[PDB]
């Protein structure tokens, strides 16, 4: 495509513009990253629920990070914000979105459909209609164009990775999304095939191995800790055989930096 | 469901 | 909104009723659109969703400008530049003499560079149609309407069962491909540019299915050599009527070799040939184009 590069360049710029705050979670006086985990960790059943596309998942969470980069949210009222961004989500992303009513009804009536009207107003406020973030699902999509030969083991099991990553702000608040999905790749790569960051893509981000490190070293931790973790959405979400069941493979002890 |  | 005045109704679209209107203190003359906020239903209607958040990304002489965005209770307002019509009346109101033919050139030239930049950024127009463009007193003219469009950061999946009017929807949307690409946006182009030229429609067809066979009535019946993986797509049939191609100088007669050499890469049958709009801008076609004004 005559427009490849220029998306990608163009991604790159808009990315920068998309970022959240870094530290946004502690001048938030009533909430936590704790509390954020169990919010994104429950979007993911309700996109699964409605059988959802991955990226509508990582724009909700997208929206809901820069919300609370400049509002404050009480506890009782974080799932509300969340369930209006994944209203705003689908009706960005998806063909046909879910009803309103669809959207009060996994709340379990603990709001009004008004209620989540009037935060949908207000969420698109706050984020001036912006809603055209890049996510990790766009990087490693444009990556994916870059392997030989195709291997959807890896495809898999780098969208897993990248999705573990929506749950904790704490460390991946502070990487773009471009860094996370190549730290993704690299490792999904690693593992099924002991393969490495192909020079193709060095030279397309301008990414070395070694610019990925500090990421890729978190994404690590992270992925040997799956099993551990609080919560468990993702890792239900991909023992399925339509993801090759990459989050029953093993990952491998050491990364051989 | 509710939630935190 | 107080600082606006209201002028006439200048018809309907996707949001409803389109009011001209001048902004009482600077002078500025205004297309605005109202979304009627009914709290009862859905919220934001996904139209808007859209225009509002890719158009305030594009920012180019050949798309229309965004404004403002005005917030209340009960009504979204959306402020748009004025454009006092659109291509569709202008063919109407120019039918029997046609459009000049360097008007054309200078309307498809325009064209070309909103729509490759809207891909360059990532944004499908997925809609275009005389209806959607706009043109000025000076000769701009300008892709409006964006309330179907999409970013393709991730490949975009398709309708199944699309909603757009038939006329200039792409062969390969037809034959019911998954995804979308830029490729869609050409072919509606190429047959705007037809019916600039003819007056009429290039294929105005009845159902999905008769849609199709006056494309390949036109065009001849695609097969495995000219389009690799035809015959594997999901709405193809082996019980197609096989028409051989027709000649390209009977379809578009007043155009010299430039035109038809542009127009037939515009509706090559397979989108990974289809010529892209970054590359029809250096098409020798546009050597001598100039700016000249409608009447």
């Amino acid at each position: 495509p005559d427009y490849h590069e220029d998306i990608h360049t163009y991604l790159r710029e808009m990315e920068v513009k998309c970022k959240p705050k870094v530290g946004y979670m502690k001048k938030q006086p009533d909430i936590t990253n704790s509390m954020r985990a169990i919010l994104v960790d429950w979007l993911v059943e309700v996109g699964e629920e409605y059988k959802l596309q991955n990226e509508t998942l990582h724009l909700a969470v997208n929206y809901i990070d820069r919300f609370l980069s400049s509002m404050s949210v009480l506890r009782g009222k974080l799932q509300l914000v969340g369930t209006a961004a994944m209203l705003l989500a689908s009706k960005f992303e998806e063909i046909y979105p879910p009803e309103v009513a669809e959207f009060v009804y996994i709340t379990d009536d603990t709001y009004t459909k008004k209620q989540v009207l009037r935060m949908e107003h207000l969420v698109l406020k706050v984020l001036t209609f912006d809603l055209a973030a890049p996510t990790v699902n766009q990087f490693l999509t444009q990556y994916f164009l870059h392997q030989q030969p195709a291997n959807c083991k890896v495809e898999s099991l780098a969208m897993f990775l990248g999705e573990l990553s929506l749950i904790d702000a704490d460390p991946y608040l502070k990487y773009l999304p471009s860094v996370i999905a190549g730290a993704a790749f690299h490792l999904a790569l690693y593992t099924v095939t002991g393969q490495s960051w192909p020079e193709s893509l060095i030279r397309k981000t301008g990414y070395t191995l070694e610019s990925l490190k500090p990421c890729l070293m978190d994404l690590h931790q992270t992925y040997l800790k799956a099993p551990q973790h609080a919560q468990q959405s993702i890792r239900e979400k991909y023992k399925n055989s339509k993801y090759h069941g990459v989050s029953l493979l093993n990952p491998p002890e050491t990364l051989n930096l | 469901r509710r939630x935190f | 909104m107080e600082n606006f005045q209201k002028v006439e109704k200048i018809g309907e679209g996707t949001y409803g009723v389109v009011y001209k209107a001048r902004n009482k203190l600077t002078g500025e003359v205004v297309a605005l659109k109202k979304i009627r906020l009914d709290t009862e239903t859905e919220g934001v209607p996904s139209t808007a969703i859209r225009e509002i958040s890719l158009l305030k990304e594009l920012n180019h002489p050949n798309i229309v400008k965004l404004l403002d965005v005005i917030h209340t209770e009960n009504k979204l307002y959306l402020v748009f530049e004025f454009l006092h019509q659109d291509l569709k009346k202008f063919m109407d109101a120019s039918a029997l003499t046609g459009i000049p033919l360097p008007l054309i050139k200078s309307y498809l030239f325009q064209l070309l560079q909103g729509l490759a930049f809207c891909h360059s950024h990532r944004v499908l127009h997925r809609d275009l149609k005389p209806q959607n463009l706009l043109i000025n007193t000076e000769g701009a003219i300008k892709l409006a309407d964006f309330g179907l469009a999409r970013a393709f950061g991730v490949p975009v999946r398709t309708y199944t069962h699309e909603v757009v009017t038939l006329w200039y929807r792409a062969p390969e949307i037809l034959l019911g491909c998954k995804y979308y690409s830029t490729a869609v946006d050409i072919w509606s182009l190429g047959c705007i540019f037809a019916e600039m030229v003819t007056r009429r429609a290039l294929f105005p067809g009845d159902s999905e299915i008769d849609q199709l066979f006056r494309i390949f009535r036109t065009l001849g019946t695609p097969d495995e050599v000219v389009w690799p993986g035809v015959t594997s797509m999901p709405d193809y049939k082996p019980s197609f009527p096989k028409w051989a191609r027709q000649d390209f100088s009977k379809v578009v007669p007043p155009l010299d070799e430039d035109g038809r050499s542009l127009l037939s890469q515009m509706l090559h049958y397979d989108p990974n040939k289809r010529i892209s709009a970054k590359a029809a801008l250096a098409h020798p076609f546009f050597q001598d184009v100039t700016k000249p004004v409608p009447h």
